RNA sequence: UUUACUUAUUCAAUGAAGCGGAGCUGGAAUUCAUUUUCCACGUUCUAGCAUUCAAGGUCCCAUUCGGGGCUGAUCCGGGUU
RNA sequence: GCUUGUGACGGCCCGUGAAAAUCCACAGGAAGGAAUAGUUUUCAUGCCAGGUCGUACUGAUAACCGCAGCAGGUCUCCAAG
RNA sequence: GAUGGGGAAGCUCCGUUUCAAAGGCCUGAUUUUAUGCAGGCCACCAUCGAAAGGGAAUCCGGUUAAGAUUCCGGAACCUGG
């Protein structure tokens, strides 16, 4: 309505130098982004076995809010309320005299690999949590089998680094309640019969299955005009 | 020789036209004709086109 | 014995190519979204000369879609195509000499040069002065195109597979008697050390199988096996039939 | 969840932070006193006749000279010692290894009476 | 023995820009429930020019020297081809 | 006239007879800018500085190589009647 | 002929733009901003290699036992600031 002017480019064939449109789809990524998205790719792509794939089964969203809840009760020490014990119980060792029997028992988290394991194979145990993650694979794959064989309740969930978070490292693996005070007891037995009812119950036909043998878009969707259109229409 | 053109001032490397020191005048000249002519043949061969699709 | 001619050339020393005054590497352009989807234009400047190389040079200005420049190419330049000249590129191009088209665009009977053995090496076959293929049926299934090379094979090659439409100039070049050593000379100097070429017969055994003799004779059958090795191929290598091409040849 | 928008289909280097030097100890302990000052840039003046008409008529000295000196510290170093002020300056390397400066003056000075104030002549 | 798959491996290209699928919009076509499909989906008389997150349109902030988003330039998948 | 440079031309090639640093111009229209003084440091003048290394001589029937002050060999410029 | 990478028991070889996340030019920000930050620009990617190839700019007269387009006198030019 100005003088102003509307020069509309035509952006088509052999006109008008194109426009700087996203390109995300075709850069030259690096070496180590490309190793690891083939890397997603191909062990999606492989017919992996069941016991691997036993994974990628992982803990729902709600339940594990849950979980992690219970367990974020039963953090386990720092060292600013260890040294805050340390120097109660060398006081009382003084005053008291009580060895052992001035601090209360700790029913902390217990956690690490081969602490969880030895647990498990000697049944005080009651949760166990296992990371979806870790990359060498060998460490955790077992893990299953041995709760199973022992009558151990143990839930593949997601993130060794929300393990971390809350026993207070980076990255754990795994994790294990062993004994729990009488406050909690039915919430860790409701989580016991969801996780039990989705991992331990299922642990057969888990067995049984095997993963992968997924195809890109592009191949299924070639699948999808070849052998849709044989004989459909 | 060439670093001399830059002891030497500018009405000495171009003369007063569009396209001074670079392109000779026919040159200019030929290029103006036939920007003009194409320019209007452009705007023909749109409503040639018009003309022509919205026949039907 | 002491190592040959033949088989030290590949060390390729003085052996080497002659590329001083070569204009470049005549390539077509890169086989991108314009060009297999519509046509690009381009504009024909000049027509060159290129040493060791009796067919001319087209030097063909285009634009870049993506940034506002020109991107010139080097063209093997067919018979016919002049300065000034507008160059259509690409899938939807007109059949007209000088244009770049797949081969499953253009019909049966075509001739082109300059053509991609496979989509995208920018130009492999029909390129020396004078040579064309013919197009010689389509398989539209499987995008593949029979064609017949300058050598009378037939081949096949798909359809995506682009060609330059007409005939390699500089044509007629080798009727004409290069009648004297010094035009041979100035001929290979600028490609490379192959000229002149001693004979076998007339060096010594060290120097060649054929050497030796109290005449100049080979002594031995010339027709050696493609499973003979280096050193022991210097005469007619895998030589099927030997002798004077009579009656017809090309045998089908 | 939301993507990068590259304009570009080229990734490079992110220009991170280039930190820069803080160092618990010192490279050396102590620094080297000036290498070349005027008494090692001046060695001696040049006696023979040829330099001394030089000086009588040109109003030119000429100055011995260390290799590694070049014509701006020349030129200070004759300021800096004889109180003097000083046009051209030529050097040459001798057939003995040794540089040799010809210094010359400004009008204003003369450089015989520099000369037998140096001391020479 | 033959055949099929892509991911291993191999070849080639590129400043790893426009792949695959599905859609809007035109044409033919059969339509029998409104489809069943297919082709195109901005440049060809001229040795011209084509560039500065594109003008325009619209919504914000604020319009005070202005700045931002979307659309213009279809969506999804990020498998470079 | 001789030597040399240069120009415009002609002939020859299946031979058509280097590159890069470097400098300029053009296109473009970013940005900035009017008089109570602002832009021009491609106009004129004026100010300062210009480092390092080489530099003598022979260059050949005695200054090089040839065991040597060897009738040998060893690239080029100027060029009188 | 390095680098990146790859070969080779290894001394080392290939290769010089390559299967590499291989950098800088400016702008604003400004009087916390040192040079970060809001931005936009670019793509190529060592180095060596010619006192006869390319190349910023000097001439005269005089002067020494022996130096001179280098010194003296006079008269100029280029580059950088």
């Amino acid at each position: 309505n100005p003088l102003t002017h509307s020069t509309p480019k035509n952006f088509g064939i052999g006109q008008a130098v194109q426009p700087k449109r996203n390109l995300s789809r075709y850069v030259k990524w690096p070496e180590y982004v490309r190793v690891q998205r083939q890397k997603k790719i191909l062990s999606i792509r492989l017919k992996v076995p069941p016991t691997i794939a036993q994974f990628q089964y992982t803990l729902d969203r709600n339940t594990a809010a849950e979980t992690f809840k219970l367990f974020n009760k039963y953090r386990p020490e720092t060292a600013a309320e260890k040294k805050e014990r340390l120097t109660k119980e060398a006081a009382a060792v003084a005053e008291g005299k009580s060895k052992q029997d001035a601090s209360p028992k700790p029913y902390a988290v217990k956690y690490g690999l081969n602490h969880v394991v030895a647990l498990i194979e000697n049944k005080k145990a009651k949760l166990v949590l296992i990371a979806n993650d870790v990359d060498p694979i060998e460490l955790v794959v077992f893990l299953p089998a041995l709760c199973k064989k022992m009558g151990v309740p143990y839930a593949i969930v997601k993130g060794k680094a929300r393990l971390g978070t809350l026993v207070n490292q980076k990255t754990s693996a795994v994790a294990a309640l062993t004994e729990v005070r009488a406050e909690d007891e039915a919430a860790l037995a409701k989580l016991v019969s969801t996780i039990d009812a989705n991992f331990a119950d299922k642990y057969d036909e888990v067995k049984k299955h095997w993963g992968g043998g997924i195809l890109g878009n592009k191949a299924q969707a070639k699948m999808d005009k070849r052998a849709k259109n044989s004989d459909s229409a | 020789r060439p670093r001399q053109y830059a002891t030497v001032s500018k009405t000495h490397k171009t003369v007063s036209r569009a396209y001074g020191g670079s392109r000779c005048a026919n040159c200019v000249k030929e290029r103006i004709i036939r920007a003009f002519l194409i320019e209007e043949q452009k705007i023909v061969k749109k409503v040639v086109k018009e003309q022509t699709e919205a026949a039907k | 014995g002491r190592v040959i001619r033949n088989q030290r050339k590949g060390a390729g020393s003085i052996f080497t190519s002659h590329t001083r005054l070569r204009q470049g590497a005549a390539k077509l352009r890169t086989l991108d979204y314009a060009e297999r989807h519509g046509y690009i234009r381009g504009i024909v400047k000049q027509i060159v000369h290129d040493s060791g190389r009796g067919a001319p040079l087209a030097k063909v200005v285009f634009r870049d879609p993506y940034k506002y420049r020109l991107r010139e190419e080097i063209f093997i330049a067919n018979e016919g195509v002049h300065t000034g000249q507008f160059i259509y590129a690409g899938k939807k191009a007109s059949l007209n000499v000088g244009n770049v088209l797949p081969l499953g665009s253009v019909p049966e009977g075509t001739i082109v040069s300059n053509v991609e053995e496979k989509p995208g090496d920018r130009g492999a076959l029909a390129r020396a002065s004078g040579n064309y293929v013919i197009i010689i049926g389509h398989n539209p299934d499987e995008n593949k195109t029979r064609v017949r090379l300058p050598s009378g094979a037939k081949k096949v090659i798909s359809s995506d597979a682009r060609g330059v439409i007409g005939v390699i100039a500089g044509g007629g070049r080798v009727d004409k008697p290069l009648l004297k050593a010094g035009r041979a000379f100035h001929k290979y100097r600028l490609k490379r050390n192959s000229w002149p070429k001693t004979r076998g017969v007339a060096m010594n055994p060290v120097d060649h199988p054929h050497g030796g003799g109290n005449h100049q004779h080979i002594g031995k059958a010339s027709t050696i096996s493609r499973g003979a090795v280096s050193g022991q191929k210097a005469g007619l290598i895998a030589a099927r039939r030997t002798g004077l091409l009579r009656g017809s040849q090309k045998t089908q | 969840k939301a993507l990068k928008v590259r304009t570009s289909a080229t990734f490079r280097l992110p220009k991170t932070l280039k930190l820069a030097r803080a160092p618990k100890y010192a490279s050396k302990a102590v620094p080297h006193y000036n290498r070349l000052d005027s008494y090692k840039v001046i060695e001696q003046p040049i006696t023979s006749e040829t330099a001394m008409k030089k000086v009588e008529d040109g109003n030119i000295l000429v100055f011995q000279v260390s290799m590694k000196a070049n014509k701006y510290q020349i030129k200070k170093a004759v300021k800096e010692l004889y109180e003097v002020d000083v046009l051209k300056v030529n050097t040459l390397v001798r057939p003995n290894g040794t540089k040799k400066a010809y210094v010359r003056l400004t009008a204003d000075y003369d450089a015989l009476d520099i000369a037998n104030r140096i001391g020479y002549i």
